[PDB]
């Protein structure tokens, strides 16, 4: 009975340790998923901003007609 | 009565010592606060039990690492004498320059611990053979104390270079410089290797994630079981000197292999029984020992087995007789009853049986063969020498050291064959 009381100790401790480590790994996976959104969004913002700026530049250039004094 | 001084050294020595005091505490029922809830500890006014030890290293970082872990409060704040500059794994750093300027105070405090006892039976060292700090300061302290106390005994629980991979690429040089002075002034060189402990904690326990804590715990169990038949009653008691005579037949062939039993995983623990047969089979199991040398490829000059637990004795004797009359070829025959037994009356906390096996065999001569091989290779090319001569040491010593090593193995193999 004592050796069973102790083997269940070992078993419970190990089947808790492993679940804890797997939880840590899942948390790291979530952290990387989160980090991905930064490079997903900053690039979108910079793309839209380049679009706006270069469109405004095209406009300002094209807005040169004739003077006719 | 029959105390033990605990000299440490090197980071490995310090870690193993911390774990060893942990095991002795939760066996003697000393909680890490230092109370009880003479062989090792020392009574201290206020109701404390300060463990008689001493910790030396050229880095005061190991200080904080060992005081950080539990059971660190046991060690008194005074024994932590540590050097500053660090040896950086250079034998001369930890044996000539930093040695001759701190080993003075080391000897002073060691003597203070010594006279404080009534019968200091023997010493006890925990260190390494690789690092400059460990190996160097350890062999120097051992030479000093054996010039100090020619009556006492010596013992070093030394870790050696693993065969497959090496920790510090200059391992052969520090190893041979430690063995050239250890073989002369030391009686019980308990050799250990990290690869054997790796294979033990994986194969025989299925533990997939071993850490140096667990390996140090295993070597702690071995070191404890070595002497546990002394501080406890027993139908047949021994000590740290009956071993020495039952173990060394000669002034040199005194380098012991170590083994422990029983050890089993979670799965195989429900099935296997637990009786003197199984303990014996794990005892003489090849891989169960903690040495990177399968003893089956040599013989034993002798071997002792300290059991633990209130059990029978006819089983003990008849199984010694069986394991000696069946594995007679792997034993040596020019000696009669080449095994020795000892029995105690207390198994470790949590079981009802235990075995600590010690073997003076001729199978580590292969390890010394490989060390001498590495030395010759890295020496004919003078590799990594300007560190070992830029600090007041000539190559001459080195050469003769290897010579000594040769003579060592030149003995072992010899007695393997000679008969009468
Ligand atoms: N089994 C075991 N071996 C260790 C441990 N720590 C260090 N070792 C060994 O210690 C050896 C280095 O010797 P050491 O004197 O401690 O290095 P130093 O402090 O730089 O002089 C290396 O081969 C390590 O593998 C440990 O915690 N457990």
């Amino acid at each position: 009975t004592q050796t069973l009381e102790l083997n269940r100790m070992r078993g419970m401790l190990e089947d808790d340790f492993n679940r804890k480590k797997a939880s840590i790994r899942q948390a790291v996976k979530e952290e990387n998923q989160q980090l991905d959104k930064q490079k997903r969004d900053l690039e979108k913002q910079s793309n839209n901003e380049k679009l706006n700026y270069e469109r405004t530049e095209i406009d300002m250039v094209k807005t040169r007609g004739q003077k006719r004094p | 009565m029959r105390e033990i001084v605990h000299i440490q050294g090197g980071q490995c020595g310090n870690q193993i010592g911390a774990k060893f005091w942990e095991v002795i505490s939760d066996e003697h029922g000393i909680d890490p606060t230092g109370t009880y809830h003479n062989v090792y500890y020392n009574e201290a006014t206020g109701g404390r039990y300060v463990p008689r030890a001493i910790l030396m290293d050229l880095e005061p970082g190991t200080m904080d690492s060992v005081r950080a872990g539990p059971f660190g409060q046991l060690f008194r704040p005074d024994n932590f004498v540590f050097g500053q500059t660090g040896a950086g794994n250079n034998w001369a750093k930890g044996h000539y320059t930093e040695g001759a300027e701190l080993i003075d105070s080391v000897l002073d405090v060691v003597r203070k611990e010594a006279e404080g006892c009534d019968c200091l039976q023997g010493f006890q060292i925990t260190h390494s053979l690789g690092g400059g700090t460990g190996s160097g300061m350890g062999t120097l302290l051992i030479s000093k104390v054996r010039e100090e106390y020619p009556d006492r005994i010596m013992e070093t629980f030394s870790v050696v270079p693993s065969p497959k991979v090496s920790d510090t690429v200059v391992e052969p040089y520090n190893a041979t410089l430690s063995v050239h002075q250890l073989v002369e002034n030391a009686d019980e060189c308990m050799v250990i290797d990290n690869e054997a402990l790796y294979d033990i904690c994986f194969r025989t326990l299925k533990l997939t994630t071993p850490t140096y804590g667990d390996l140090n715990h295993l070597v702690s169990a071995a070191m404890s079981g070595v002497t546990c038949c002394l501080r406890f009653p027993g139908q047949l008691n021994s000590d740290l000197r009956k071993l020495a005579v039952n173990l060394i037949p000669f002034p040199r062939l005194h380098f012991f292999m170590i083994g422990f039993a029983p050890l089993t995983s979670r799965g195989s623990q429900q099935y296997r029984a637990l009786t003197v047969p199984e303990l014996t089979q794990q005892m003489f199991d090849a891989k169960n020992m903690m040495c990177a040398a399968d003893p089956r490829h040599g013989r034993y000059l002798t071997a002792s087995a300290l059991f633990r637990g209130r059990m029978s004795t006819k089983e003990v004797d008849e199984q010694m007789l069986n394991v000696q009359n069946k594995n007679s070829s792997y034993f040596v025959e020019w000696i009669p009853n080449n095994i020795k037994s000892s029995i105690c009356d207390i198994p470790p906390k949590g079981l009802k049986m235990a075995v600590t096996f010690v073997g003076n065999s001729t199978a580590i001569q292969e390890m010394f063969k490989r060390v001498a091989e590495q030395f010759t290779a890295m020496f004919r090319r003078k590799a990594f020498l300007h560190w070992y001569t830029g600090e007041g040491m000539d190559e001459m010593e080195f050469t003769e050291a290897e010579s000594n090593m040769n003579d060592l193995v030149s003995e072992y193999q010899q007695y393997q064959d000679a008969t009468a």
